């Protein structure tokens, strides 16, 4: 990155953070023109720049050399014995669209002495999607109810040239849609999971005006303000859960791995509140709740797809996403 | 004997199994016994073209059989046109047929096929004849090497078969998306036949003027270019760039096709600069030529050999430009 956890910054330096500055300053690399830092030199702005994603794919490939160095998972590594994913379906069509969102610009302008504010807003078009629900039918033949981790990914079927991808060529392209822990009772049952409840996403932030109104209303009148209804600001926006897709529709693989929740949460508390964004943003003030490597079970090479196909607790199905312009 | 039936049959026989000595005994007899110099009254030029060609043949100056032929090769073209010139002077079909049979057995097959085609097209004796498609007369020039090899295998094993052609390149090559345009066998016949109908070597002393040829040269190629770009637009591609003598040719090409005699067609790598071609031209010569043509366009006149102006600010100007380009 590097962080202050680095055991040897004198030798390994700070590749990623220095790269942000190297890239950000390429419009004036010698300071001759006195230009200010580039968009890459703030986390507020870095993703606006196309080169952000070229830099971060470069960095991602460094990590991938390490993750690719481990032996592929075996059947015995992956099997959650007695747990079979019988079916994966979605209740509701997968549909994206653009809608409009407003935020205040008042703090950007200069207010005089004794000059009344006027409302000044920006309106942006933003991606969004319709609500849907996963229906994951699972057969538990273990003999007792068991905690399971449900890991949900969206994977490309073909590339932009129309070439069908192998699982090994898909896995590093898959995007995480959800991760959750749920007790699966003995027998056959359908788990339902709302798109709204994804542990990858958080809702749009409340506006500054709304926070002022709610705080002021609570303070005025001796009313206990409680905002325990809102989430953290870390997390993919809920509205961006799905890729845009195409008006003609595109098909993707919806990949579901159901894994041993006891093993995954050992040393923690599996059936406890982990907040709404633990997949990539963790749990405020607590240990990370999932012991598996990030990306499990897609983070190692899969040279032989037969291994995955032979594991009853892994299943993928084809889903279609349609963009409404 | 001059009936359309017999003329068509004669042409069919002359073009059959073109890489081997004729298998038709009547054509064999003509090739053995006919004397192109034996009756000057056969010809509208009192026999001159026949004398010219027979002298080259008797002096052993003609390209051997079983050898590649290119119309763009000056000497090979000159030889093909010597045979065209004989056929073009024949007054009656038996002169045309007998000279064609005679020289079929003496001349390079590529030269012979070319001369016979343009001879039929440009002689009134050819009226009513339908020329066989060149993709069945010289299939190597229209068929990728893999399919030719299967045909060779079918012949080696004496087993009939029909083999599927499936476009050059891979799906990773975006240019393959539009291979169905330039590789279409009929599009290639369109192109060769246009040039046979309107040859750059035409002189009106051959018998007639080719009206507006230089402007039709502009137009037919403008339409090929515009039609190709419509296929690119249909396939999510941008329009083609224009070539520049001082800039890279981005898109290479592997024909995966072979001559019957001469070997495989050569590949061009992606992203290469033009190099001087020994025996043809320097790249800089192409730039100078281009500059001189643009000088005429921007002057509004072409410069004659003695320096006087040839006005092109008139409707024939585009035709005169086609003539010089
Ligand atoms: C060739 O194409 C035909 C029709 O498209 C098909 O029936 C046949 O199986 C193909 N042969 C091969 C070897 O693909
Ligand atoms: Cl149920
Ligand atoms: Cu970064
Ligand atoms: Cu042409
Ligand atoms: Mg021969
Ligand atoms: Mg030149
Ligand atoms: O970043
Ligand atoms: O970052």
């Amino acid at each position: 990155e590097s962080s202050m956890y680095s055991p040897n910054a004198q030798y390994y330096g700070s590749l990623h953070n220095t790269a942000h500055v190297m890239l950000g300053r390429q419009g004036d690399p010698h300071g001759k023109f006195n230009l200010p830092p580039g968009v890459m030199e703030h986390f507020e702005t870095a993703t606006r720049d196309p080169s952000f994603f070229r830099l971060h794919k470069y960095m991602d490939n460094i990590f991938k050399k390490h993750t690719d160095s481990f032996p592929p998972y075996t059947h015995d590594d992956l099997e959650f014995a007695g747990m079979a994913v019988d079916g994966v379906a979605i209740d509701g069509e997968l549909i994206t669209f653009f809608d409009e969102f407003q935020y205040s610009l008042i703090n950007a302008v200069d207010s005089g002495e004794s000059i009344e504010d006027v409302e000044i807003n920006a309106r942006v078009h933003r991606l969004n999607h319709k609500e849907f629900t996963y229906k994951i039918t699972v057969s538990n033949s273990i003999g007792s109810d068991h905690l399971a981790t449900f890991r949900i990914f969206l994977c490309p079927i073909e590339d932009n040239n129309g070439i069908t991808l192998t699982l090994d060529k898909e896995r590093w392209l898959c995007i995480e849609l959800d991760k959750f822990f749920q007790k699966v009772p003995s027998g056959t049952h359908t788990i339902h999971r709302s798109s709204k409840d994804s542990s990858v996403t958080v809702p749009d932030m409340p506006s500054f005006h709304s926070l002022k109104e709610q705080a002021d209303n609570a303070v005025n009148g001796g009313s206990d303000l409680d905002l325990s209804a809102y989430e953290r600001s870390c997390g993919i926006p809920e509205r961006m859960l799905l890729p845009k897709s195409k008006p003609e529709g595109m098909e993707f693989n919806l990949f579901v791995a159901v894994t041993d929740g006891d093993k995954d949460t050992e040393g923690h508390n599996g059936d406890h509140d982990h907040g709404g964004t633990h997949a990539q943003c963790g749990v405020h003030g607590e240990a990370y709740p999932d012991n598996r490597p990030l990306g499990y079970p897609l983070e190692r090479r899969i040279p032989d797809e037969r291994v995955f196909d032979g594991v009853p607790n892994i299943k993928h199905v084809v889903v279609k996403i349609v963009h409404h312009p | 004997a001059s009936s359309t039936a017999h003329k068509q049959q004669d042409i069919n026989h002359l073009l059959d199994k073109i890489y081997e000595d004729t298998k038709y005994p009547d054509l064999q007899e003509i090739a053995k016994n006919f004397n192109p110099l034996g009756d000057t009254s056969m010809y509208n030029d009192q026999g001159a073209a026949a004398e010219v060609l027979m002298k080259e043949l008797n002096d052993h100056r003609l390209l051997e059989q079983h050898h590649w032929y290119s119309l763009f090769n000056a000497r090979q073209r000159e030889e093909a046109l010597m045979l065209f010139a004989v056929l073009n002077q024949c007054k009656v079909w038996y002169c045309f047929r007998n000279n064609a049979a005679y020289f079929r057995e003496q001349m390079n097959e590529g030269e012979f096929v070319y001369a016979l085609y343009v001879g039929v097209i440009h002689s009134k004796l050819g009226d009513g004849i339908v020329l066989p498609p060149l993709y069945e007369i010289t299939p190597h020039m229209f068929t990728n090497s893999e399919v030719i090899d299967k045909a060779y295998s079918a012949k080696m094993t004496q087993k009939a078969g029909t083999f599927n052609v499936s476009f050059t390149g891979t799906k990773k090559n975006k240019e393959q998306r539009v291979a169905y345009f330039g590789e279409d066998i009929g599009m290639n016949i369109h192109h060769v036949t246009w040039h046979m109908d309107f040859p750059f070597w035409w002189q009106d002393s051959y018998g007639n003027h080719l009206d507006r040829k230089g402007e039709l040269f502009f137009w037919v190629h403008h339409q090929l270019t515009a039609r190709f770009d419509f296929e690119r637009l249909s396939n999510w591609l941008d329009p083609v760039d224009e070539l520049h003598w001082d800039r890279i040719i981005r898109e290479g090409f592997a024909p995966l096709t072979s001559y019957k005699y001469g070997g495989e067609f050569p590949v061009r790598p992606d992203n290469i600069h033009f190099e001087d071609v020994d025996g043809v031209a320097h790249v800089h010569d192409m730039e100078i030529t281009e500059n001189r043509i643009y000088e005429a366009i921007d002057h509004g006149y072409i410069t004659a050999t003695d320096g006087h102006t040839i006005d092109i600010r008139q409707p024939k100007g585009i035709e005169l430009l086609g003539d010089i380009i």
